């Protein structure tokens, strides 16, 4: 799947043609084609957590945006398309529109159709059978809590409570034909596990960024792959989280493990919990795993280096100005306004120019 | 809820959905790396008496077609998939895989841990199975049945799939533009070729016949007598299922043919029959070969083609006789793969040169046929 | 079905509710659903064919339009829904808005999907096989020809070619377990024929008005049915064509043979086809049968009394003119005017105040 | 296309399309005038032997579901239908009609002009006739198979289609709300019926025992003796296929119940051998009476009953014997509907007061039996 970036250019065209557009790309491994897809959407780092709807169902124009979103792709014509079938749009229809294969159709299609049964039975009709069939589905825990009216940690509960996790497959070539003494893993919902952890080493995992965007580039992933070169000649049992296929980072020589998952909470957590890693780096991947710290440090994940606290301290403009403010340092005047003829007032305590951050 | 369950001899259990038709079936379980291809592969009569598993997880996403049966039916004896799609989706499609499943009776498994399936093959070798499907099916009942299945080691099963009375084959391959060809006339093909059924696939015969072969096809057991009877052009072994071993009519016959001077060339179960008569040992594999990517290497040329395979059992090549020279070998395990008298003119190849499915790279081992048999018309 | 007549009141609310609104009905007799309703739909006397077309395939709206009129039903509902078909809406999304049972969606779904062949194969895929399998449907002819892009005639012509002519089947009560001496009938593509024909007397044929409307009420079938009483006596054999199920007119006993027919040209020429009649009169039943006329003549009908050319006469503003002029009577000033400046003037002319007819 | 043909003793064929199974049928033709209700009727053991065609276009609407059928299984030979609908619509359905008569195995046909063919049955009366469903329906073939039909006339189908063994039903009716009820037990049954199956509709048995009646359900042939020994409050002569005539063993029975004080009613073939046992006479009729709109007069008190009528075959009223008076005649032709003995607790009515399908018009027929036996008990 693509990474575009048209917010950060207003005045441009958004539509989908001849010429790229797109700044990266997110890639996904599922044993079908739903829970590959599925993968790919929660990984892309956009904020989905798998076909979140793009418009209301009680939206009087809605058929005619989704119309246009589907007869002139832009980046969100993905989501359009599970919009539509919600819409009561057919698998026609949409081929019709977008001339996408009905064969990838139906598969979205047979996806919504799932996802109104949930949000009809509700947590309570989340039993272990249907809550298994979701997740072979690709379904992601944060998908189904929203679904459900839940929190996402109640969904990860559930599954821990059935005993519903993951397993790993390794890539190998040749369909299994042959053994592998490589360590590129993917997770399902299947039956055997071929992760096989040691138990003998001492290992470090490194959270990768997913796809690359505009701020956040091939940089971050420098810096993950010199930690892993770096621990791994230490002497440290290296594992990479990545899903970015452009990269050097998901390159199976760069690690001793790799899983090449979306860089969420979910999957960490699963990957964490059969690894049992000495510690975690957060801090190399860029915005992604740094956004994922103070989960993951709650969830009992041993984050390494700087911890999510102070990492919060810094990034929190008001924990900040505390601490300049204690060590006795400069710092432009500022005020945080709510209304705006607040501004203007207080505006005039600052002093123009000014800098209006969101 | 429609179940469906595979069991294996060892016990090991695979529960799934039911896809084909319900009922039972038994016997060796085999996995097939093709991603594409399942249809040419169900029809493909070598998998007689064999429950197929297929690695690639989406099966049957282009439905079917007659165009794409390599045999008047599907002799696979049961299927085994991780997911079956939810729909077809191909132009030349003319009916979803499930309904022509079920309407050859074929019983059929989905959603299953293949992968699984497939590494307890390879790293404990071929096991026989069985697959019931039906409203409950009993575990115990289908481990009996797989324990009772007598297994394909030293089974005759080219006798049970060739055809009753010898017929004539005229016709060509395929083309996207015209499809099947219409049958030639038989004073269109230069060459005569008689083609020993040993469970034939339609490939083979139709690229035959584009190189102006025309066939008559022979009941395996034909004798080498009844045969030379016909002056053929040449002499063709076909594929076939089941142990190459215990077919001794044919190893007879061959042997009959190579003391004449005519043009003898074999694939596959053809292939060891051709070397079983030349005083060659055959073996059954650990698992087999069974797929389209498989590298074979032309010693002679040393170049490497891209093969299709579906064999089970293997000539050794430590018991091969001086009259024996290696012409092929797998770049896979390095297994024997074709072979040619030093002393006549005949050669077989392991693999499928007519694909069907796979790479078409081997289509070339034909022509070496072809040559063997001008020249010999020329004396 | 009923009839409506909201083009009459402007300001009025259209919507259909449980206050009656509908100034009259039409009715149609069919061997199937999809028969009995494609008739009443080209027996209406809206001007539809069956399921003409209110939106444009090509329209960014037309999705948000139809939503609307299936959600809140008004008196083009029928239309709506076979545009929702052709946009792209699946059944279980037609349903959901307008709750009609899906046995009847799934019936027009269909003859949608064959009207899309229609247009697709031309007037050339028209085989007699599919021609038969269309009219079985109660395609008319007239809808055939403008997907096929051909004249209504055209159509008629291949029919003729194929010899592909309705049968008349009879109304009796019981499902023909017992035998009647009533001819009663309607219209379909069958195999054995019912209408037995009289060789015997002079037929008199008298068309119809169809539904009530405003302006062509029961004023006009009051005088069809004694048009139908007097010549009865007379000794006439009485056809009455009609297929409005409130009047006297489609009482059995007003006639010696009622055919329960849409007055359509295409229909009527059906009958005559095979009843030969001696005169037809189009003169009783208001608008309907006089818009008729001079096709039913062309087509060679034997029409009695003011001919189609004496009526066209009349109703023709300027053959009309020509005549009060030729006449030497007195008519009121007037003109033609194309542009609105052309008018201004002319109505200088003229003189206000003025009474400007479309 | 999947062709279908229906093929009459008088060489008149009716060309359409397959709906249920590959194969050909022969029966008697019938045409049936319920416009609802069509699995029940199809599941009427009374249409063994016959190709059932309803007059009704639309076959289909509802679905299917168990609650509607009215016996183990399709007793239709055949179904002859206008128009198969493309979707189901009830929420009752549990499996759409042509899954239904393909699991089945019934052949049918859709797309024929039903009406034709009705007309044709009533001016001409009934006919033998065949169906024939699959890639290339032979014609001739099916005149053959047609005009080969033995024919009902004179054929004892009660003995084949009744129960091997006997057996106990305690079951009563269906509800909206509650659907088909638990079996009852038997101390909760006051009454103890014993019915002769002579091909037994399910709603006669519930509403017999939502009478507080019961069952001990008997194969047709079971000698009265047998019968006595069980020391029942009732006889009941259940409803069936065939001539009611060679139904010897029946009648002689019937005789001897006759002899005693046992209430006996009879429905429908019961009917015919009640009458049959009293001295009376059965005719096969034109076309008889299928369909559910049949008015019959209750000559007595002069009112008129909407039923359930299913028959072939009917009672002679000129050839009645003195100790059978008559209950009921038909409006339509004023054919024999109901008797009653002069001298014994015993009667019947031609057509069905159980319905299923149909109007519920003639129940009260149960009503005047039980009144029969409770009074049977007070003696
Ligand atoms: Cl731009
Ligand atoms: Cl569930
Ligand atoms: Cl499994
Ligand atoms: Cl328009
Ligand atoms: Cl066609
Ligand atoms: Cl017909
Ligand atoms: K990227
Ligand atoms: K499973
Ligand atoms: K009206
Ligand atoms: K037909």
């Amino acid at each position: 799947i693509p990474r575009f970036n048209f917010e950060k250019f207003a005045g441009a065209n958004d539509r989908l043609t001849t010429q790229m557009k797109s700044v990266g790309e997110v890639m996904a491994i599922g044993r079908t084609q739903q829970e590959s897809l599925q993968k790919a959407l929660r990984g892309l780092e956009v904020g989905a957590t798998g076909f979140d709807p793009k418009v209301s169902l009680d939206d009087p124009e809605a058929l005619t945006k989704i119309r246009r979103e589907l007869k002139d792709a832009g980046a969100d014509r993905i989501w359009y398309i599970a919009d539509a079938f919600r819409a009561g749009l057919s698998v026609d229809g949409v081929f019709n529109l977008t001339n996408i294969d009905r064969w990838f159709l139906v598969q979205i299609e047979e996806l919504v159709r799932l996802e109104e049964k949930v949000a009809e039975v509700g947590i309570t009709g989340l039993n272990a059978d249907f809550l298994r069939q979701l997740k072979r589905k690709g379904f992601a825990d944060a998908r189904l809590a929203k679904l459900a009216g839940v929190r996402e940690a109640e969904i990860r509960k559930l599954r821990d409570q059935y005993d519903l996790h993951p397993v790993y497959k390794r890539v190998d070539t040749c369909a299994a034909e042959f053994a592998t003494d490589t360590a590129y893993m993917y997770s399902t919902y299947e039956e055997e596990c071929e992760a096989n952890p040691s138990t003998d080493r001492e290992k470090i995992m490194v959270l990768g960024g997913g796809p690359n965007r505009i701020g956040q580039g091939i940089e971050f992933d420098y810096c993950c792959v010199h930690a892993s070169l770096a621990l791994r000649e230490d002497g440290y049992e290296t594992i990479m989280v990545n899903c970015n296929p452009e990269t050097v980072s998901t390159d199976y020589d760069t690690s001793d493990r790799l899983y090449f998952e979306p860089v969420t909470l979910e999957d960490v957590l699963e990957i964490v919990r059969i690894e049992k890693p000495k510690g975690v780096i957060v801090q190399y991947g860029g915005q992604t795993p740094l956004k994922l710290a103070r989960a993951l440090e709650a969830a009992g994940v041993p984050v390494i280096g700087t911890s999510p606290d102070a990492i919060d301290r810094a990034e929190d403009r008001e924990r900040f100005q505390h601490a300049v403010e204690r060590l006795k340092l400069k710092q432009p005047a500022n005020a945080t306004v709510t209304a705006i003829e607040m501004a203007v007032e207080k505006a005039k305590e600052i002093g123009y120019p000014l800098v209006v951050r969101p | 809820i429609k179940s469906a369950l595979l069991v294996l001899e060892d016990g090991t259990q695979f529960h799934g959905r039911a896809i084909g038709a319900t009922g039972s079936a038994v016997g060796e379980v085999v996995f097939n790396t093709s991603m594409t291809g399942y249809q040419e592969i169900l029809t493909d009569p070598s998998y007689s008496r064999q429950i197929v598993t297929l690695t690639y997880p989406h099966i049957g996403n282009v439905g079917t077609n007659d165009a794409d049966e390599e045999s008047s039916q599907v002799h696979a004896q049961g299927l085994v998939i991780r997911d079956l799609p939810l729909i077809a989706s191909n132009f030349r499609n003319t009916e979803d895989l499930s309904s022509y499943l079920k309407r050859h009776n074929i019983v059929a498994i989905a959603d299953i841990d293949t992968r699984k399936l497939t590494r307890l093959l390879r790293e404990k070798g071929a096991q026989n199975g069985c697959i019931i499907a039906g409203d409950n099916p009993d575990a115990a009942l289908a481990l009996e049945k797989a324990r009772a299945f007598p297994g394909l080691n030293g089974m005759d099963l080219a006798k049970e799939v060739t055809t009753a009375e010898a017929y004539s084959w005229t016709q060509g391959s395929w083309t996207l533009t015209g499809g099947l060809p219409e049958a030639k006339k038989e004073d269109e093909l230069p060459f005569h070729v008689v083609a020993y059924d040993f469970g034939a696939k339609r490939n083979i015969l139709r690229m035959l016949v584009d190189r102006g072969c025309r066939l008559t096809i022979v009941p395996a057991q034909t004798s080498a007598e009844d045969v030379l009877k016909m002056n053929p052009d040449g002499i063709f072994l076909s594929n076939g299922p089941g142990d190459p071993a215990p077919c001794d009519y044919a190893i007879t016959a061959i042997q009959k043919f190579l003391e004449t001077d005519i043009p003898v060339f074999g694939i596959c179960l053809g292939h060891q029959l051709l070397a079983l008569a030349s005083g060659a040992k055959t073996v059954k594999m650990k698992f087999g070969h069974h797929g389209g990517n498989h590298p074979v290497k032309d010693v002679e040329k040393n170049v490497v083609m891209i093969t299709a395979q579906n064999h089970g059992f293997a000539v050794d090549e430590a018991t091969l006789p001086a009259n024996l020279r290696v012409t092929h070998k797998s770049l896979f395990d390095g297994t024997l793969q074709g072979i040619h008298r030093t002393d006549k003119p005949a050669f077989s190849f392991q693999g499928h040169p007519e694909a069907s499915p796979g790479p078409h790279d081997a289509a070339p081992l034909f022509d070496h046929f072809i040559e063997l048999i001008e020249q010999y018309r020329k004396t």
